[PDB]
RNA sequence: UCGAUGUCGGCUCGUCGCAUCCUGGGGCUGAAGAAGGUCCCAAGGGUUGGGCUGUUCGCCCAUUAAAGCGGCACGCGAGCU
RNA sequence: CAAGUCUGGGCUAAGUGGUAAAGGAUGUGGCGCCGCGAAGACAGCCAGGAGGUUGGCUUAGAAGCAGCCAUCCUUUAAAGA
């Protein structure tokens, strides 16, 4: 799928999102960018499908930067169980993303091409989305 | 036919608004839309 | 490969009033699932347990078997003809007779009476075969 | 190219053809013959020498037509020059074939009619075109 | 190239910001001072420029002044920028990433391939007097897998960079290929 | 609500919703016609009799224009069973 | 239903106000910088609307028009593998 091949510990606390990305608001990778505007947890079966989506749209083509990564584990309770009784199985994982962080990002494809891409992959996610370009996102120093 | 997200399918499908519902009109049928 | 994903795509999930004991809730709740093959005919059912969600996949558990039987009892009618007819091993349905007697082969499907038999069995087939891929192919 | 409202343009063989298989009949459709088309119409094909003859076809619905004879199409007259048959099953930078500098100048004393230009140099940059549509390299 | 430029008291910075005009602080390894230069031309320029051309900052003084950016930051959320960093100059020789164009056809283009110009604006040392403009590198030579990097490039006489030189400066690799899907 | 709010199914009596099973209107159709498919408008009124099982639900027989799905304390025991 | 159908300036035409999301839309009103406007198409209206070549490959066929690949050149007023 897209989880961590380890890790310390299996099931971990909820936590929150407080808006601000912290981390990875300019591009520097690719040309074109998809920013997430809304705070949400992407699930790897997401950033999958929108990574495939976008391969298959300019199949034999540039290349794809995958800007963010599912390493946060989803706990899920069975069904028809009551409360408690300890904490639920993981059923996934998850990418914690806040407002101002670029997701993705392509390269090496047309300006068309790279607008229709990024327009169909933010159709699979649980969010909103941008499409940037590049120009201030020079932080090279 | 109808739908919630009506967009223009061919170049000659046109954009209309009547009656304060967006439609689609065009030359073939097939491309007819009502939003809704 | 090995596989079968039935998805719940043709399946006909019920779920009636239980049946048999219970109590204030065995006439309350939907407990009896009753799962659907329509594609086949098979119907599956079960009130084994006392929940619904537990009894619609533990009897899917089983439509999931029974088909794998039934799914299979094809492969096995289906294969039993592909491969032809001529088995009994009678006296009386050779395709070649071979003899080390007088020393010959005697290839009764084309005509042929080669006299090496003994050279045969030593793999030398092209010649038989290549009567054998007329014979054979040449009344379709 | 020639007229419209009953044409066709192929570019027939060379030696032989009278059959169904190329074209024989294509040209049949939009009203054609046999005894038109086969002997007296190789009278050409065996002066273009043989491989291709773009020479096309114009119909009149009384057995008559135009048969305007052409110069074998640029996609041929490189694979003289190289050497290869096909050209590539995609062109780009491989191609196994090869033509040197004035070896695009070779054509340059077939192609000089219907291209556009009377000159050789004015009309061989064209060809120069089907070295990037082939593959075809261009030795230099 | 040119630019208009003010003096900030240091007044109500969030607001300075939102009146228009983008704030800022010029200094060097003398003097430093805090100003105010709108968006409009900022932006315009800024873009088309970057951090590679210098620029001129006329303030009520005239005193324009030959300067580089050296830190711009955003505002995350939503890009625009909150604030600018001028670095003014003289004769005084100093580092800036020199942009980079790649004249060539790598042989990656021909049965699948891109090119990845990972450090496309490589930083180098040297004075005013010595700030060129599109520094080329060849690419005609770029097979599909294994690429060039490091500074082995074409540094005109003056380029006193700083690299390593082994910091990749560029590569080229694969594309996408429909043909995938996998599991177990 | 435990100083009590009788619990499945049936019968009787209905009434309402529409996400419509008929019947009326209608646009697409890979609509020749006849017959269908799919979506749109529309409950005014209709929406069968049996075999099996306590059954609800189902399967089956014989029909039908159709044999719609749900709510009402999975409607209705100071109405019956 | 006690006290302004008070004053000045905007916006909305949905009874929005007097519930809802992805996502749709030449709804409106207002700021933006780009096209490019007597080489006076912005829309109609008049003529064009070319040649190697049907590009090669693929293929029953692929002739701009399944698709893979390449996307250079010739002639003018203009014209794309
Ligand atoms: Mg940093
Ligand atoms: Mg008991
Ligand atoms: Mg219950
Ligand atoms: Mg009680
Ligand atoms: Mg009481
Ligand atoms: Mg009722
Ligand atoms: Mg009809
Ligand atoms: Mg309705
Ligand atoms: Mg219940
Ligand atoms: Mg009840
Ligand atoms: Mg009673
Ligand atoms: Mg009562
Ligand atoms: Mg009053
Ligand atoms: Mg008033
Ligand atoms: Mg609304
Ligand atoms: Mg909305
Ligand atoms: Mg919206
Ligand atoms: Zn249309």
């Amino acid at each position: 799928m897209l989880m961590p091949r380890r890790m310390k510990y299996r099931k971990q606390q909820r936590g929150r999102l407080k808006g601000a990305t912290k981390g990875g608001d300019y591009v520097a990778f690719g040309d074109y960018g998809l920013v997430a505007l809304e705070p949400a947890w992407i699930t790897a079966q997401q950033i999958e499908a929108a990574r495939v989506a976008m391969v298959r749209h300019f199949r034999r083509g540039g290349k794809i930067f995958i800007r963010i990564f599912p390493d946060k584990p989803y706990t899920k309770k069975p069904l028809e169980v009551r409360m408690g009784k300890g904490k639920g199985n993981v059923e996934g994982y998850v990418a914690v993303v806040k407002p101002g962080r670029v997701m993705f990002e392509v390269a090496g494809v047309t300006e068309e091409q790279a607008m229709e891409a990024l327009r169909i992959a933010g159709h699979k996610l649980p969010i909103k989305t941008k499409i940037v370009r590049r120009d201030a996102y020079d932080e090279a120093q | 036919k109808v739908r919630a997200s009506v967009k223009r399918i061919c170049d000659k499908c046109k954009v209309i608004r009547r009656h304060g519902r967006v439609y689609v009109i065009c030359e073939n049928p097939k491309h007819k839309q009502r939003q809704g | 490969e090995v596989e079968v994903v039935l998805k719940p795509e043709e399946l006909r999930i019920d779920v009636m009033r239980a049946s048999g004991p219970g109590g204030q809730g065995v006439n309350t709740t939907d407990s009896a699932v009753r799962v659907v093959h329509l594609p086949t005919g098979i119907t599956v059912t079960c009130q084994t347990t006392r929940s619904q969600i537990k009894n619609k996949e533990l009897a899917l558990k089983i439509l999931k078997a029974r088909l794998y039987e039934l799914e299979r009892k094809k492969r096995e009618e289906e294969l039993k003809a592909l491969r032809g007819e001529v088995r009994p091993i009678e006296w009386g349905s050779q395709i070649r007779s071979y003899v080390l007697d007088k020393n010959y082969v005697k290839d009764h499907r084309t005509g042929l009476m080669r006299h090496d038999p003994e050279n045969v069995l030593d793999g030398d087939l092209m010649d038989l075969i290549w009567a054998g891929l007329e014979w054979k192919a040449g009344r379709r | 190219m020639k007229k419209v409202v009953a044409v066709v343009k192929l570019q027939l063989p060379a030696g032989k053809a009278t059959p169904a298989p190329p074209v024989g009949p294509a040209l049949g459709q939009h009203g054609a013959n046999i005894m038109e088309f086969v002997k007296a119409f190789n009278a050409a094909t065996a002066n273009m020498g043989d491989a291709i003859v773009p020479v096309e076809i114009t119909i009149y619905a009384d057995r008559s037509f135009t048969f305007v004879t052409k110069t074998p199409p640029a996609s041929y007259l490189i694979r003289k020059a190289a050497g290869l048959e096909k050209g590539a099953h995609k062109p780009g930078r491989e191609k196994v074939g090869r033509i040197t500098w004035e070896q695009v100048l070779e054509i340059a004393k077939q192609k000089m009619p219907d291209l556009n230009t009377t000159d050789l140099e004015a009309a061989a940059r064209m060809i120069a075109g089907s070295a990037r549509s082939m593959g075809v390299e261009v030795v230099g | 190239y040119r630019l208009k430029a003010y003096y900030r008291e240091g007044e109500k910075p969030s607001a300075l910001r939102r009146a228009g005009k983008l704030p800022g602080v010029m200094y060097n390894r003398h003097l430093n001072r805090k100003v105010y230069v709108d968006l409009v031309e900022f932006d315009k320029v800024f873009r088309q420029a970057s951090i590679h051309h210098v620029i001129v900052l006329e303030l009520p003084d005239g005193q324009s002044l030959p300067t580089l950016v050296r830190q711009v930051n955003l505002d995350k959320r939503r890009r625009r920028p909150e604030h600018v960093d001028f670095f003014v100059l003289s004769d005084e020789p100093v580092e800036m990433y020199v942009p980079l164009r790649f004249v060539g056809t790598p042989a990656g283009v021909r049965a699948g391939g891109v090119l990845q110009e990972i450090h496309r604006d490589i930083l180098v040392k040297v004075s005013p007097r010595n700030i060129p403009e599109f520094i080329e590198v060849d690419v005609s030579g770029l097979e599909i897998g294994d690429s060039l990097h490091a500074s082995d490039l074409k540094l005109p006489p003056g380029v006193e960079l700083a690299v390593s030189p082994e910091e990749t400066i560029a590569a080229v690799v694969p594309p996408e290929d429909v043909e995938k899907l996998a599991e177990e």
